[PDB]
């Protein structure tokens, strides 16, 4: 029982992805989240780039009706923009349109670390930094948590408009509870790894320390060898670089359900000639520098020491010279490749 | 409490506060088969229906009424005759409880309220069981979000309401009488057309009003366009008075059978 002419006008006037975008071959992406094509738009009124996303699945799961919502209010120049939903009936596939992004930090930093043995424009870094902070804040403010935050998700704009514009993307919409206890774990709060039973906004701005001395290095600072939480080799690491936190650095930890193992399988004492102070050392990062302290308030132990996104921007690294700048190559020529196709 | 301060620049706001003027426009279509009195008994009915299926799957109140704002979005804009309201209701609740991050409703667990609901609760109104299976509620899905434009975030008079009673400091004694109050506004059109703190300190006024509190001074304290909290109080009047003079059960089968039927294709 569906009205006949409402059906049959409602499927004239029907706007169909395969009649507005030429996408044929133009496969840029291809996850979890389903298949991306950088596309360009067939009734020629613009000749920008678009990213085309066809959800993973049919229907309409609890994934992609909370990535509709949410993205459906998000609005900030620091966040992907959804441009327009299209469900195709036959199929019950979704597609969502946003802007192309050229380039991410995954790939920017993968290029860099390529090419230092076989962040070439001085405040590029700090520029990053800050519209990750402005963006993340968004969220926050609007009690959005980001939930995954890695090099691959900060996007960042090409030529056009908006070139060297940060856009974050990939947002963790659909966590059971709010839950992340219902494979690489570099970016991951230690209290992630201790059992904590819910996502708060400390455990993004941790992965957000994380990107930051990726940045200013080339190396994830907890980079690690490949169900529940606990993680051995990861938090191992996480006390080679950070030392092992004493009992007035971070006084709850007696409260994580995972308290207890840790004890178990961890001396202090391993970890006696380790700080963050000699980790960034060592890669070439000054102890006094005011890039260094900012990235200790970030990468903080305890969740409720951490700085929030709010006071990491106000932070007086950003009044020293260079400026960040909107345009993160400040001007300057991109030298990083476009992004390869794919097959199917 | 995602979202919560964004309401000035929503999707709710800038497309979903409709003029009234419009909203009776595209209703003339089904007020050539039903009369105004019986398209708002048809309203009232279907409010029910929801909040019915919405307590059977045990789902908490803000979802049921994300349902009902679903509702009352499609039917402003298209006619009783395009889906079956009757297979629109819990299509609703399904959509509405995924919007919602804590559990998700299952397949068989959404036909059995449907189902269940109708059949005893419901029985006056309806005579034969529940029709639609599992893939009728799939593809009324596709076209309510669709319609809606994709807007799935909406906003409520609850939030504002806890705050304005905590305000007072009267919270044990207003609270369940305006949040009540909240819940019967859900029969009218009033979240079509104001947005959710007016309709909220509205429902405060009658409480007030209802339990002989004086909150002349604290009302007078607030920055608001009163006239209109006025016009929102003389709908939640006419409302019970509405209530009074209707019932129901005795009157909504012939109602439902008055409302235009679904074109089947030649
Ligand atoms: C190859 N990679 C590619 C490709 C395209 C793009 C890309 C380019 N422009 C705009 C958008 Cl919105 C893009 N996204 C980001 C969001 C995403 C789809 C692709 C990834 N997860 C997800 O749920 O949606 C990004 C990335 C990083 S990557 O290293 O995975």
């Amino acid at each position: 029982k569906m009205d006949y002419d409402f059906k049959v006008k409602l499927s004239s006037e029907r706007e169909r992805v395969e009649d507005l975008f030429e996408y044929e071959g133009c496969k840029v992406g291809r996850g979890t989240y389903g298949h991306v094509y950088k596309a360009k738009r067939k009734d020629g009124k613009d000749d920008k780039d678009y990213a085309l996303k066809q959800i993973e699945g049919t229907g309409i799961s609890m994934s992609a009706c909370r990535e509709i919502a949410l993205l459906r209010e998000l609005k900030h120049p620091n966040v992907i923009s959804l441009q327009k939903v299209f469900l195709s009936h036959a199929d019950r596939k979704v597609w969502l349109l946003f802007d192309y992004a050229e380039h991410d930090l995954w790939h920017i930093i993968k290029f860099h670390r390529a090419s230092k043995a076989n962040q070439l424009p001085r405040g590029m870094v700090k520029s990053l930094l800050y519209q990750i902070l402005d963006g993340i804040h968004y969220l926050h403010a609007n009690w959005v948590l980001h939930r995954d935050l890695k090099p691959a998700n900060i996007l960042v704009m090409g030529e056009g408009p908006e070139r060297g514009r940060v856009k974050i993307a990939d947002m963790g919409f659909a966590r059971l509870f709010n839950s992340p206890l219902k494979v690489t774990f570099w970016y991951r709060a230690p209290e992630l790894l201790l059992g904590a039973r819910h996502y708060t906004k400390a455990i993004d701005i941790w992965a957000i320390g994380c990107i930051f001395a990726e940045l200013l290095t080339s190396e994830p600072i907890f980079h690690c060898r490949q169900s529940n939480p606990y993680h051995h080799d990861q938090l191992d690491r996480i006390f080679n670089v950070m030392g092992f936190p004493a009992d007035k650095d971070w006084e709850d930890i007696k409260k994580m359900p995972e308290h207890s193992t840790l004890m178990k399988d961890f001396r202090r004492n391993t970890y006696t000639n380790c700080s963050l102070i000699k980790y960034m050392e060592k890669h070439k990062v000054k102890p006094d520098s005011k890039a260094f302290h900012l990235l200790q308030k970030l990468l903080t132990m305890d969740p409720i020491k951490r700085i929030t996104s709010e006071q990491a921007m106000q932070d007086p690294y950003f009044l020293e010279d260079p400026l960040p700048t909107s345009d993160v190559f400040a001007g300057c020529q991109i030298p990083y490749p476009k992004r390869e196709f794919l097959t199917e | 409490k995602a979202m919560a301060g964004n309401f000035w620049q929503s999707s709710h706001y800038l497309q979903w506060i409709l003029d009234k003027q419009d909203l009776l426009k595209e209703r003339q279509k089904d007020l050539k088969f039903l009369s105004e009195e019986e398209y708002w008994k048809l309203q009232i009915f279907f409010t029910n229906v929801i909040q019915a299926l919405g307590e059977h799957l045990k789902l908490r109140q803000q979802v049921i009424a994300t349902a009902t704002v679903y509702f009352k979005r499609f039917y402003a804009r298209y006619s009783l005759k395009s889906i079956d309201p009757v297979l629109m209701a819990p299509t609703c609740v399904f959509l509405a409880s995924k919007v919602e991050e804590f559990g998700v409703v299952s397949n068989t667990r959404l036909i059995a309220a449907a189902t269940s609901v109708l059949k005893t609760r419901f029985s006056y109104a309806f005579p034969k069981e529940f029709p639609y299976r599992m893939n009728h509620i799939l593809e009324c899905e596709f076209y309510l979000l669709e319609l809606m434009d994709c807007c799935l975030i909406v906003y409520h008079p609850y939030r504002p309401l806890l705050q304005y009673v905590q305000d007072m400091g009267q919270e044990d004694m207003l609270l369940p009488l305006a949040w009540r109050i909240v819940n019967d506004t859900y029969r009218t059109d009033l979240c079509l057309l104001y947005p959710p703190f007016m309709i909220a300190l509205a429902c405060l006024h009658v409480a007030c009003v209802v339990q002989q509190k004086d909150a002349r001074q604290w009302f007078a304290e607030l920055s608001v366009d009163m006239e209109k909290i006025l016009e929102i109080i003389r709908v939640i009047l006419k409302l019970y008075e509405q209530w009074k003079n209707f019932d129901e059960r005795k009157e909504m089968a012939t109602i439902l059978s008055k409302m235009p039927k679904p074109k089947p294709p030649p």
